[PDB]
């Protein structure tokens, strides 16, 4: 037991990323201690699929991907395989055959200020949906009519990205939430991520 | 279609952008109201200003999507509310003229003084100057001069302003494809949907008349009782077979007859039920009062109160170097923020007002998931009808006996019930013909059936027939009696007070049959009943997404308004009044006048 994985700089980070620019970290060649993970907040959401929630520290995988972002309260249900909405259609998509865990908790005391936090953005308009595990960071103007937009905002020409504006006196369903998605893959290669002996 | 998708995208952007501005305006208003200071006002105004501007742009930019090309009803309902423009349909000069007329009328009403004869050195104002005289005094001439001065000093200055007010508002109404301003007000009841769920503004007149023709006999009986009781205090000024003088109805305009209870009490040796002494003895505060209402609401199967409700609400007078507006109100600031402002004292009236306001809060929480522009009550009468039934249910001498404010061996006599019903009648039944007559007169004046040269004649010819009130002194065409009322001179609708009274009782009946209640209707408690709460929440969660006919059907079982529950509520009192009026005349004539 000498190569503990760096899960502490994925849950204790000082600044998370927006939904449309979600952050991906690849974890390989370490021993994974899936028990410090329980030491954090009451974990409003600790739901996961294809894997026993109590016997993770018994099986070996070739790679673990951690994706981090911040969403709203009444959108955590959209982080699940086979769902339709706004976050799950234009921002972040999960495959139907998903093997991994979804963790989500509350961050009102950290990501909410009097006056509004306008640093968190999400996409509102897109021409087509997203294939699973895909990113779009373009800022071209959405065209909704026959008239060509020609690089200027106006009638039937919308800027595709909008903000949240969190304030401390909001309700539970409009408060900030931090979400980490862990995806385990097992490919044809030597397995290099395993639990403690 | 193609226009429908563009409308959907436009509404998505509007909904995204409007929540923030509305929330900022609401928060500024709250901070001003709970903390009165000069610089807290300016910010408020600024916030409000921005909101207006935003709306004033979108209502134009939303007129470019033809409404007939949208087929799905929710999008059409959202877009129609946005497309409606009011005073913006006129030019700048006429809008400025209308605004300067309205401000002048409001200012004249607010600062008005009636100077007493007999050493006119101390003149009285309106609010704490004449309400006391007209609600407490028992002197004929003292009431007469106060009644006449308010019409001869404030009513005669509002005639020329009103005459051109009407002309401006009719043109503003015709600028929006209407016939008159009365149609503009009656169009709030428009409903569009499937077959049999439609409703225009012309059916409201017929429904109101149909309901009043049934309500009238009970009013006649109550009128006869009050007439035969007022002859012991004004012997020579009342005819046994005539109308009632206007300045002897316990109010400045006669809107409410509550202040006649000391003179018309059936049995004066039996006091009413008051639980203030028990509340003070046991030891109660505002928090206990507001928690005993949350228990009532969660008894029937409704959600608890939000945590932010207990932290962001002012339930007591601060009692420090901070000035607050002391008037109960329930605030829905948006984004899951619900608050209540109220100066709470340990009394029974505050105990009932808490239920009334938490009814509004629970109504707001039900449709918080609906989209913007569809996040209001079904019409302008549902919101108070929900609050009033809770107050009715939380005041019976069986709910108070459960919470421990009355002895466990308390038995109710039949003498107190008659007194309670008479007090309720004097404030419910006695205000319906007044509202009907006022709104009918205003509709006729707007539409043109009443020419300008015959305004007060129609007033004191309709009041002597519909209501039964006769003027003390002659009034020619120089006065404007209706303008001496707060709602008439401040651009406010008045029929919302007529429909609500009809609605509430219906609701109560539907919530007393589901609760398996056996007995008279005025002793119904819907606590510890889950099916009643579920049936009510079936209607609470819609909002404006569906026509109000479907919302009414979801809770009552009928698609329209009827008066049978109201008459069922007041049945023991009707029997008692009929028994008590054998040797008396039921009715009135329109030929007797105090001045002639
Ligand atoms: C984050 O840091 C805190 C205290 O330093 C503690 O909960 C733990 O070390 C970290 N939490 C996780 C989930 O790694
Ligand atoms: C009331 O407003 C003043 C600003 O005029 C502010 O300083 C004060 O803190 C406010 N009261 C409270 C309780 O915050
Ligand atoms: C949108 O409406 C304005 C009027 O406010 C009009 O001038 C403009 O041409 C319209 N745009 C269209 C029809 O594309
Ligand atoms: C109309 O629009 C609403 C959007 O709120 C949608 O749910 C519904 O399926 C659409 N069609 C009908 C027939 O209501
Ligand atoms: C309602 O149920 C509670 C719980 O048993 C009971 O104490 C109470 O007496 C019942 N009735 C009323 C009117 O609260
Ligand atoms: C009340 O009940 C008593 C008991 O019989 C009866 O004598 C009396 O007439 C009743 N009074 C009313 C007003 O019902
Ligand atoms: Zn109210």
């Amino acid at each position: 037991i000498t190569n503990l994985c760096p899960f502490d700089e994925v849950f204790n980070a000082t600044r998370f990323a927006s939904v449309y620019a979600w952050n991906r970290k690849r974890i390989s060649n370490c021993v994974a201690d899936y028990s410090v993970l329980y030491n954090f907040a009451p974990f409003f959401a600790f739901k996961c699929y294809g894997v026993s929630p109590t016997k993770l520290n018994d099986l070996c995988f070739t790679n673990v991907y951690a994706d981090s972002f911040v969403i709203r309260g009444n959108e955590v249900s959209q982080i699940a395989p086979g769902q339709t909405g706004n976050i799950a259609d234009y921002n972040y998509k999960l495959p139907d055959d998903f093997t991994g865990c979804v963790i989500a908790w509350n961050s009102n005391k950290l990501d909410s200020k009097v006056g509004g936090n306008y640093n968190y953005l999400y996409r509102l308009f897109r021409k087509s949906n997203l294939k699973p595990f895909e990113r779009d960071i373009s800022t071209e103007i959405y065209q909704a009519g026959n008239k060509p937009c020609n690089g200027v905002a106006g009638f039937n020409c919308y800027f595709p990205l909008r903000s949240y504006g969190f304030r401390p006196t909001y309700g539970v369903g409009h408060q900030p939430y931090r979400v980490v998605v862990l995806s385990f893959e097992l490919l044809h290669a030597p397995a290099t991520v395993c639990g403690p002996k | 279609s193609i226009i429908e998708e563009q409308a959907k995208t436009f509404l998505d952007k509007f909904n995204q952008e409007a929540e923030d501005l509305s929330y900022q305006s609401a928060l500024a208003s709250w901070n001003y109201n709970t903390n009165i200071t000069e610089e807290n006002a300016q910010k408020m105004n600024e916030a409000a200003a921005k909101w207006s501007a935003f709306y004033e742009e979108q209502s134009k930019l939303a007129k470019n999507y033809s409404l007939q090309e949208v087929q799905n009803l929710t999008i059409k309902r959202q877009l129609q509310a946005l497309q409606q423009s009011g005073s913006s349909a006129l030019s700048a000069d006429k809008n400025k003229q209308l605004n300067t007329i309205l401000n002048t009328m409001s200012t004249i009403y607010s600062t008005g003084k009636v100077c007493n004869p007999k050493n006119p050195q101390e003149c009285l104002l309106l609010e704490p100057g004449l309400d006391d005289i007209m609600a407490t005094s028992t002197d004929y001439n003292e009431r007469l001069w106060a009644w006449e001065g308010w019409r001869a000093e404030v009513g005669k200055q509002l005639r020329p302003l009103y005459e051109e007010y009407v002309v401006l508002k009719n043109e503003m109404a015709r600028a929006n494809n209407y016939e008159d301003y009365g149609d503009y007000w009656r169009g709030d009841y428009e409903a569009e949907g499937a077959d049999g769920y439609n409703y225009n503004g012309n059916q409201l007149i017929e429904d109101v008349e149909r309901t009043f023709k049934e309500i009238k006999p009970l009013y006649e009986q109550l009128h006869a009782y009050v007439r035969t009781k007022l002859m012991n205090t004004y012997p020579s000024y009342i005819s046994p077979t005539g109308c009632l003088p206007a300045h002897l109805l316990g109010d400045m305009w006669g809107r409410f007859w509550t202040n006649l209870y000391p003179l018309t009490v059936p049995f004066g040796q039996k006091p009413n039920i008051d639980v203030t002494d028990a509340m003070v003895n046991q030891g109660w505060n505002a928090e206990r009062i507001f928690k005993e209402a949350e228990k009532f609401f969660v008894s029937v199967g409704l959600p608890y109160m939000t945590q932010g409700f207990w932290e962001n609400s002012m339930l007591t007078d601060p009692g420090d170097d901070r000035k607050v507006v002391c008037h109960p109100t329930a605030w829905d600031l948006g984004k899951g923020d619900f608050r209540i402002k109220m100066c709470t004292k340990v009394t029974m009236d505050n105990f009932l007002t808490a239920h009334h306001e938490m009814g509004h809060i629970q109504y707001d929480m039900a449709y918080a998931t609906q989209p913007f522009l569809l996040r209001n009550g079904a019409n302008e009468g549902f919101h108070e009808a929900v609050g009033e039934i809770m107050s009715l249910s939380a005041a019976t001498p069986e709910h108070l006996k459960s919470i421990g404010l009355l002895p466990s061996d308390f038995q109710e006599d039949n003498e107190t019930e008659i007194n309670f019903l008479l007090k309720q009648a004097l404030t419910i039944v006695g205000t319906l013909p007044f509202t009907y007559m006022l709104e009918k007169w205003r509709w006729m004046v707007f539409k043109g059936d009443i020419p300008k040269e015959q305004w007060m004649e129609k007033w004191w010819e309709m009041k002597r027939e519909i209501v039964g009130v006769v003027e003390p002194l002659p009034h020619d065409e120089t006065y404007c009696d209706p303008a001496a009322l707060f709602h008439v001179s401040n651009d406010y609708s008045f029929i919302r007070y007529y429909t609500r009274t009809i609605y509430q009782f219906q609701f109560q009946e539907a919530l007393c049959q589901a609760a398996k209640h056996d007995g008279p209707l005025h002793k119904c408690d819907i606590s510890n009943s889950t099916e009643a709460g579920q049936k009510l929440l079936n209607m609470l969660r819609l909002g404006k997404s569906e026509p109000w006919t479907l919302a009414l059907e979801n809770v009552v079982g009928a698609r329209n308004m009827d008066v049978r529950p109201l008459l069922n509520y007041f049945e023991p009192l009707s029997v008692w009044l009929k028994e008590q009026n054998k040797n008396s005349f039921v009715g009135w004539n329109t030929d007797w006048s105090p001045y002639a």
